[PDB]
């Protein structure tokens, strides 16, 4: 059991270091707030 | 320099400090703008 537990945390260290697609839920939070503030400052160039 | 004031460079009116520029520029460019469509650099009509 202790050999399967120590080899299971080692498989998380290579999956988190190879690709960055596992944190897709946290990336959509920052990208949505950066898109809302960029659209607000771009509407000052309009004439209305 | 070193004081934020209201400048009038042939109609380009704003309010902010005037520091020296340290980027590349063109001899046929009068002003520079950012993504937010605000004036970032001002050409001097008299001096270079």
């Amino acid at each position: 059991i202790a050999n399967q537990f120590n080899s299971a945390i080692g498989k998380i260290q290579d999956s988190l270091s190879s690709t960055a697609s596992a944190l897709g839920k946290l990336q959509n939070v920052v990208n949505q707030n950066a898109q809302a503030l960029n659209t607000l400052v771009k509407q000052l160039s309009s004439n209305f | 320099k070193n004081k934020c004031v209201n400048f009038n460079f042939n109609g380009l009116t704003g309010t902010g400090v005037l520091t020296e520029s340290n980027k590349k520029f063109l001899p046929f460019q009068q002003f520079g703008r950012d993504i937010a469509d605000t004036t970032d650099a001002v050409r001097d009509p008299q001096t270079l």
